[PDB]
């Protein structure tokens, strides 16, 4: 009992009384010479594991990630919390985020799987020596799963502006949205879980209405390079090849995107 | 073998999807 | 297999997010 320890995360949802959250949600923890080597492996895992996420959690402070506890990190989120946990049998039915606190969980292995994966790849093909590895670069953990969550808030809010800014002001429009040596073996074991390590990202194109004389368009391409902050990407060209005008932009910050929409839509869309 | 490991969470995360 | 983990993971990051919300 001195120190064999798993993880579980515990989901936590926030209120109406708005100054707290409560436990929605919680991961099960299930219970010769080899079955002793399997509980060993197991064990030496998850402690590699909190002990990565550790690591990247201090990149992540910004980002709402606070690290508390030298076995607990609190990620946390506007509507939800979560807590993983590297906590022993002693301390401490369904419910609604149990299923979601056991896929975070499932996951969250799965990518230091995928790690193992890497290293042992960067040994096989370059070094003919050693590995070489940085925490900001390969050893996502906590972002790829995280990331997709803050995407999808962020996705929120900019079709939210984007309804206010266009699709109220100018009647007929509206909104579509879009998706963007042989070691073989490894590169294809990798190469599947690109579905959780691709950088997230949506194409919003808005549908305007044709002018007979000239037909607009404008498209929004919303991304999060580093996994956990957004970048917009604006398009607009009217062209009437006396008036032609074509627009790229980038934008890191929802305010200026406001105020971007908001002169587009006067100057060129608008009567 | 980490291939060995990767299998009992895919078995674990299609168990959990479909139970 | 790849697809087979394209699929599932397509699912698992699906349900987690709880985006649907409609």
């Amino acid at each position: 009992h001195s120190v064999k320890k798993f993880l579980r995360v515990r989901i936590f949802t926030k209120i109406e009384s708005e100054d707290d959250y409560i436990l929605s949600g919680e991961s099960v923890m299930d219970r010769d010479i080899r079955k002793q080597i399997q509980l060993l492996k197991k064990i030496i895992f998850e402690k590699e594991l909190m002990y990565q996420i550790k690591k990247e959690c201090a990149l992540l402070i910004s980002y709402g990630v606070s690290i508390e506890n030298e076995n607990k990190v609190i990620i946390e989120l506007p509507n939800e919390k979560f807590e993983i946990e590297l906590l022993s049998l002693d301390d401490d039915l369904p419910k609604i985020n149990d299923k979601r606190a056991n896929l975070m969980l499932v996951m969250l292995r799965l990518l230091l799987v995928v790690i193992f994966k890497k290293t042992l790849r960067s040994r096989i093909s370059s070094p003919h020596g050693l590995i070489n590895l940085n925490v900001d670069d390969d050893i996502l953990i906590i972002r790829p799963i995280l990331g997709k969550v803050r995407f999808a808030n962020y996705k929120l809010l900019l079709k939210k502006i984007i309804k206010d800014y266009v699709l109220d002001i100018v009647p007929g429009s509206s909104i579509t949205e879009t998706e963007v040596e042989n070691i073989t073996k490894l590169n294809k074991e990798i190469r599947a879980f690109d579905k959780l390590l691709n950088i997230p990202r949506r194409e919003l194109k808005i549908n305007l209405p044709l002018t007979e004389h000239k037909s607009p368009n404008l498209s929004l391409m919303l991304e999060s390079p580093n996994y956990c902050n957004a970048l917009i990407h604006i398009k607009f060209s009217a062209g009437t090849e006396a008036n032609a005008v074509s627009f790229d932009t980038t934008f890191s910050d929802f305010k200026e995107v406001e105020d971007f929409l908001h002169f587009i839509v006067a100057e060129y869309i608008q009567q | 073998q980490d291939t060995e490991k990767m299998e009992e969470q895919l078995d674990l995360l299609s168990a959990i999807l479909d139970p | 297999d790849e697809k087979q983990i394209e699929e599932l993971l397509d699912n698992c990051i699906e349900t987690f997010v709880a985006e649907k919300t409609t």
